[PDB]
């Protein structure tokens, strides 16, 4: 049937419930020192990247926030370009896990946890920059509302006060919706462990899951509503992060279309990171029977449906800069196209509007070497968008006597390139400790493929 | 109450830079090293701006001495998350150096970029390079006397701006 | 002590048709433990909807009217500030922080309101000590009948559980 | 194949065309009393039906792009709503007839006094002038009509010839790049017709807050038209109560997106109140327009967000259409609060033309939409999702 | 400090009995301290709690 | 079977008598170090020369 021809393109040749469990119950529950190579010599490169993270933080806390090369015109440099970037990555991990659950689509089941757990670790590296770019990080509890023996409360008019309410909600909701999606799987890992103190570990995480006829109905409504709550959440988290630029009167920042273009940029850069992390998980970890090439064909289309709202945002920011008869937004066009950071706006149009237009053609989407090259070109390209928006619009603004440059210091590089350590330290821990791909959601779409094969 | 306002006459601002030091002698503004001024981190609440209009061989030169305009609709206030920089009932933007967690967003919303940020421990900087931290809590005892006893000596991670000399208004 | 008997099923469609029975047979204290959510098991076991969306919304309206009423109280009653010339009751700029107070308080009542809805945060259910239940979360489908309902006899309902199509009807001790 | 469907849309076609002919006869007759109030009211009534004519085209490209049983139910309610763009191009001529004539009723960038007194408007004259504003208008009604006519001839080809995988590929080969053309040719149509009514005011996401409201009209209208067809028993398929819940979930998710784009457009302009972006929300928050502003916050978002939140009022047709009927009666208020205060900004001014010329363009719209329904079997019998709709209907 | 700046009438006493440490506030401290606020022209809770009174 | 029956109460009192206990610790250290008249030397006779 026409419905079976799209289900059979997401799974391998033949799969049963104990086969989809064994395929994921062998990437986990394999013994330590039987764990595959490339993980420990990938977890060490990730741990050495974490020692660069905790040392670029210990140098930042001790010496100051001014080891970053941030000037006074451009006080927001890599610390916020990488905050909006890292949180932008995490938004298309929930568009897979939560927004696609609204559309009841099934190409999300295999890429569910490898993107939902990708969100959290892209928030654990994005939730640190608003806690560390402050000059006095120890007083970051002042951005929280609490009766604190001095009548001051946070402002609730600035988007850095909505950030600590978006990032903290995005954290403790994409964690709970991720931990919700694990209690059935951690019950599969517990029942299949055959190792005391390993069965107890997953038996403690999967609280009492039990399966259950009614426990599954309460799950299907808790997972649907959480998916229906993480759809306006991530539509607002990178819209609130969008508003720490759009509530400022700066020329390149007060662009009103930032909310539906930062969200479109977060889904754009996020699917690039999902593809960058699944082509290795599909190749190295033998998950060819679960993460089929139709998942990348569709991720390349959703990464295209978002990349055209970004490539539209580059025009709704150029046109309405010109359409605004301001001297200061006319200059915005003649400061990005020309100017000292002209190459930033041209290593951006090339990397978001020229190179990733190949996602239109199935020749450049099914072919994973191109989808992996376009995803590299988007993650770098969507970093330059966050550099064009922040630094290229700050360093040349009103009052020409306040024009800086922001050459980033070594402690911006040794913190951003070390942030990938804290991302892969957790992402390699998640692969080894937890199922790197949903089990019951892949038990379904196997029960759904046999249910459709039953009629035909 | 008192509507504290200022009226600068740029016709007679000959860039003597005496107002730049007068704000330093009065407001305990810290010196910054040359290595950190080239990074655009000079602490100067008041600055004079040459502008060189036309004919780069023989240009007329004009000064707009730029300080914190104490905006009534201050855009640098709606953007402080912990609500450090607020306005006054007298009518001047109050920078509160102690409630400032160093978010440093306020400068990005400031249209004039007057707000200067204590990025490192800017204090006794020509006598102790600010890129260290072994002595950033140790103060030169001879320098502690030139400081104004009614202006906060800012720590690191605290933005500042021309406060209309509240130490003289209060 | 006796908890009940359960029947192991090798496929999913034979359990749903069996969970369709035991409800038109007159039983009420029973469940069907599956590895995946079988569409149709609920409303066939007789659950007839969960009351969880109403406590999510009740706690989500409390996190929205409890966060908008916090920022308004912070900016009107308790220490109103002239921060930026903006009005005290700024009706915008309160909404992006009462929205994430609605999303946060709901998702706190969506997980912990589900985990509390089930008897979830307790291991050792009296059903795990079944001879093959450790396959319920992998491959096999089960249907346990508790020993609480009056229409239950260890010799009688065992014959009824074998009148269905089981793989092995087993006495699940407790 | 209901036999009482061709004479049912045939009655609605001829009745709406009389309503759209007599009310248009009164709009022109009312124009002879005040020549300015007609065009002030004609542009308001033009958007609400253009953003519904084009709203059906955006979802038709979404429906052709994604395999859903929703939209198959609308594949002719969208191909007919999109095929009234050959009419909105014709009904645009009275808007072009004002730009050509020297009256400056609609657009003040045509006033040679405004483009000589003001400087903000005189720098947009490269984009705001008569020979280019009309060349752009023809360009939209070549893309909008073209993408609505290509997606129809292939749909009539799908029924006549048969569903081939190449024809399904031709839909997604144009529904993909079509939306890109559809959005971009709209963000030059909402600045031409909607934003340049206040030419001293610019804001991106002004053409985006229509797009999020184009999807409420074509989904609210999708549930409305599917109810009038099911209440009279004219549908060729019983509406599955779970896929009516899909149209209700789309309608509910797009009241949330509409409130996400209208509020963020305000939260941005309100926070940093640059006096160039402010005059739009400034004139629409004082003088009585705030009454239509607080309706957008409560009667447009907060009332149909609490109502559309439950499975009830999304699963029942009588409770979901009563919200779709109500969302139309608020979007009409919204396209009035958004377009009209460009004229008489210093006060709430409503005229009897705002109701007469709205049922004039609408009567012509519902007349062409009804005529563009009778030329299709309302189901597209050779579809790949109608074997998926024949079940979930017969259960 | 803000508790008396936001509401001085609860603690403001006569000017003459400032250095009288045996001063217990009357049972009607309000409507007597309220009366001393206008007598002293003590500024409002809006002018007295605005980041520049203290923290100069 | 894993997780013997004692894990019922040991996981039932760790949410009902262990969460309100840690919450009463995080408040008893909040008041003690952020609200009390103790960390501020109220009533503490400071020794002079
Ligand atoms: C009630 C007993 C008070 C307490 C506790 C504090 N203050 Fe006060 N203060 C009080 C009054 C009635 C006034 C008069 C205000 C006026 O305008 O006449 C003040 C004033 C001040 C001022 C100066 C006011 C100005 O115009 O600048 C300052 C700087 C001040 N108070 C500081 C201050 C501090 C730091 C306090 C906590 C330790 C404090 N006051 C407490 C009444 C009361
Ligand atoms: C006089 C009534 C004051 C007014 C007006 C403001 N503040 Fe205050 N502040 C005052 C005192 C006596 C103290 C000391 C409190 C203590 O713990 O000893 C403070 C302290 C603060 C702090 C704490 C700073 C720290 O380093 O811990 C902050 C952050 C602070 N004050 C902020 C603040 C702001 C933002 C104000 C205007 C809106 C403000 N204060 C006014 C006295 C008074
Ligand atoms: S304003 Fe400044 S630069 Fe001008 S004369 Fe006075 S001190 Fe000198
Ligand atoms: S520092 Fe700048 S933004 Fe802040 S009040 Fe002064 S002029 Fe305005
Ligand atoms: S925005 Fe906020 S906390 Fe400090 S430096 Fe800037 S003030």
């Amino acid at each position: 049937s026409a419905y079976g021809k799209m289900l059979e393109e997401l799974l391998g040749p033949k799969q049963t419930y104990e086969s989809v469990t064994r395929t994921i119950g062998d990437i986990v529950l394999t013994p330590i020192r039987k764990t595959p190579w490339g993980w420990p010599v990938g977890f060490v490169i990730a741990a050495l990247g974490l020692l660069m993270y905790l040392f670029s933080l210990a140098v930042l806390f001790t010496v100051g926030v001014g080891v970053w090369g941030i000037n006074i015109p451009v006080a927001w440099g890599f610390d916020i370009i990488n905050f909006v970037w890292w949180i932008g990555i995490g938004h298309a991990g929930t568009l897979i896990s939560a927004i696609l659950l609204l559309f009841r689509q099934d190409w999300r089941t295999s890429i569910n946890r490898a993107a939902e757990a990708m969100t959290i670790f892209a928030v654990a590296c994005a939730g640190i920059y608003p806690l560390v770019h402050t000059g006095r990080p120890w007083l970051d509890y002042w951005m929280l509302p609490y009766p604190g023996t001095l009548g001051m409360w946070p402002q609730f008019r600035s988007a850095l006060e909505w950030d600590v309410f978006a990032i903290s909600t995005y954290a403790t909701v994409s964690i709970l919706f991720w931990y919700l999606g694990l209690i059935p799987d951690l019950a599969s890992l517990r029942d299949r462990a055959t190792n005391i103190w390993v069965k107890r570990f997953y038996g403690f995480l999967a609280l009492g899951w039990r399966g259950g006829a009614r426990d599954w109905n309460r799950y299907e409504v808790a997972s649907l509503i959480l998916a229906g709550l993480s759809t306006p959440l991530v539509l607002s988290v990178h819209s609130i992060i969008s508003l720490d630029f759009a509530i400022s009167q700066l020329p390149g920042w007060h662009v009103t279309v930032f909310p539906p273009y930062f969200v479109a940029g977060a889904v754009y850069c996020g699917f690039a990171m999902v593809i960058l992390l699944l082509v290795p998980l599909r190749r190295w970890y033998k998950l060819h029977d679960l993460i089929t090439i139709k998942h990348f064909d569709l991720m390349g289309k959703v990464m295209l449906a978002s990349g055209l709202v970004v490539a539209y945002g580059y025009f709704a920011e150029i046109f309405y800069a010109w359409y605004s008869a301001n001297i200061y937004e006319y200059f915005l066009i003649t400061n990005r196209t020309m100017g000292p950071y002209a190459w930033s706006y041209w290593a951006l149009i090339v990397l978001n509007v020229a190179i990733p237009q190949l996602l239109w053609f199935k020749r450049f989407r099914v072919s994973l070497p191109w989808l992996f090259f376009i995803s590299i070109c988007i993650n770098i390209g969507m970093w330059f968008e966050r550099w064009v928006i922040i630094v290229l619009s700050l360093h040349r603004d009103f009052l020409p006597s306040s024009w800086g440059y922001y050459t980033p210091s070594v402690w911006d590089i040794s913190l951003y390139a070390g942030s990938f350590g804290w991302f892969f330290f957790l992402f390699f821990l998640f692969i080894r400790l937890l199922p790197a791909i949903s089990i019951f959601e892949v038990r379904d779409l196997v029960h759904k493929t046999e249910t459709e094969k039953a009629l035909a | 109450g008192y509507k504290w306002g200022m009226s600068i006459d740029l016709n007679v601002c000959n860039s003597c830079n005496a107002c730049v030091v007068a704000c330093q002698s009065e407001n305990n503004i810290p010196v910054v090293g040359k290595d950190e001024v080239w990074l655009g981190r000079e602490m100067h609440w008041i600055r004079i701006d040459q502008y060189y209009v036309g004919d780069e061989h023989t240009p007329n030169v004009y000064n707009m001495v730029m300080l914190c305009q104490q905006c009534e609709h201050a855009p640098c206030e709606i953007v402080c998350p912990v609500a450090a920089t607020v306005h006054d009932a007298e009518g001047l933007n109050n920078m509160v150096y102690n409630r400032c967690v160093g978010t440093k967003y306020c400068s990005n919303n400031c249209p004039y970029k007057v707000r200067r940020f204590n990025f490192l421990q800017y204090q006794d900087v020509p006598y102790r390079s600010p890129i260290d931290a072994s002595t950033e809590n140790d103060s030169i005892p001879v320098l502690k006397m030139m400081r104004n006893p009614d202006v906060t000596v800012r720590a690191r991670g605290v933005m500042e701006k021309c406060t209309f000399c509240v130490q003289r208004i209060n | 002590t006796l908890y009940g008997l359960m029947a192991e099923f090798d496929d999913a469609e034979a359990l749903l048709a069996a969970a369709e029975k035991t409800r038109d047979a007159g039983y009420k204290q029973f469940e069907a433990y599956t590895p995946m959510p079988i569409h149709g098991l609920d409303e066939a076991v007789g659950y007839r909807g969960t009351r969880l969306p109403w406590v999510i919304f009740g706690a989500g309206l409390l996190g929205a009217s409890g966060m908008f009423a916090l920022q308004t109280w912070i900016n009107l009653v308790e220490y109103p500030l002239n921060i930026g010339g903006r009005p005290l009751f700024s009706w915008p700029a309160f909404i992006p922080a009462t929205f994430e107070g609605m999303v946060l308080l709901s998702a706190f009542a969506a997980v912990f309101g589900m985990i509390a809805a089930c008897g979830l945060p307790r291991p050792y259910h009296p059903v795990f000590n079944a001879p093959n239940f450790e396959r319920a979360s992998v491959d096999r489908f089960f249907l346990c009948i508790e020993a609480a309902d009056p229409k239950f006899e260890l010799k009688q309902t065992r014959q009824f559980l074998e009148s269905l199509g089981p793989l092995a009807v087993s006495t699940v001790d407790n | 194949e209901p036999a009482a469907l061709r004479p049912a849309l045939g009655r609605l076609q001829q009745v709406a065309l009389i309503v759209g002919g007599v009310a248009m006869l009164l709009a022109v007759a009312g124009a002879f009393l005040g020549a300015a109030q007609f065009f002030h009211s004609y542009i308001f009534a033009y958007f609400f039906w253009m953003a519904l004519s084009l709203g059906g085209l955006l979802v038709l490209m979404i429906n052709h792009l994604t395999q859903g049983v929703w939209g198959l139910m609308l594949r002719r309610l969208l191909e007919a709503a999109a095929l009234t763009l050959p009419l909105m191009a014709i009904l645009f001529l009275p808007i072009a007839a004002e730009t050509l004539m020297g009256t400056h009723y609609l657009f003040p960038w045509t006033n040679p006094e405004v483009v000589a007194n003001d400087e903000v408007v005189a720098l947009k004259t490269p984009y705001l002038n008569v020979p280019f504003f009309l060349a752009r208008a023809v360009i939209y009604f070549v893309l909008f009509i073209g993408m609505a006519y290509l997606l129809r001839q292939w749909s009539l080809e799908e029924d006549a010839k048969g569903f081939s995988d190449d024809l399904r590929g031709r839909f997604q080969r144009l529904s993909g790049p079509g939306i890109v053309v559809l959005v971009m040719a709209w963000t030059f149509a909402a600045t031409d017709w909607g934003m340049s009514l206040e030419p001293e005011w610019f804001s991106s996401m002004y053409p985006v807050t229509y797009i999020a409201s184009m999807l409420i009209l074509t989904f609210g209208g999708g549930i409305i038209a599917l109810a009038v067809l099911k209440s009279r028993n004219l549908l060729p398929f019983g509406i599955p109560v779970d896929r009516l819940h899909d149209l209700g979930k789309f309608l509910f998710a797009f009241v949330a997106v509409w409130a996400y784009v209208n509020f963020s457009e305000y939260l941005i302009i309100w926070s940093g109140n640059v006096p160039e972006l402010t005059p739009w929300h400034g004139h629409r928050s004082a003088g009585g327009w705030e009454i239509l502003g607080i309706v957008m916050i409560f009667g447009h978002f907060l009332l149909p967000f609490m109502l559309l939140l439950s499975r009830f009022a999304k699963r029942r047709l009588a409770n979901l259409t009563a919200i779709a009927i109500y969302l139309y009666l608020i979007e009409i208020v919204w396209y009035f609060w958004k377009i009209m205060p460009a004229f008489h900004p210093d006060g709430f001014h409503i005229h009897w033309l705002d109701l007469v010329t709205l049922i004039a363009i609408g009567g012509l719209w519902l007349g062409v939409f009804a005529w563009n329904l009778q030329r299709a079997p309302l189901l597209a019998p050779n579809d790949y999702r109608v074997p998926l709709l024949r079940r979930q209907e017969a259960s | 400090c803000l508790d008396c700046h936001r509401n001085p009438e609860k603690y403001v006493r006569p000017r003459e009995e400032v250095f009288n440490m045996a001063w217990t506030p009357p049972p009607n401290q309000l409507e007597v301290g309220r009366r001393l606020v206008q007598e002293y022209e003590i500024r409002s809770s809006w002018e007295l709690t605005n980041c520049a009174i203290c923290h100069r | 079977q894993v997780f013997d029956r004692r894990a019922n109460t040991l996981a039932r009192v760790s949410i009902f008598a262990g969460i309100p206990l840690v919450l009463a610790i995080l408040g008893g250290v909040w008041w003690l170090f952020g609200w009390s008249d103790w960390h501020r030397d109220v009533g503490v006779e400071i020794p002079q020369p």
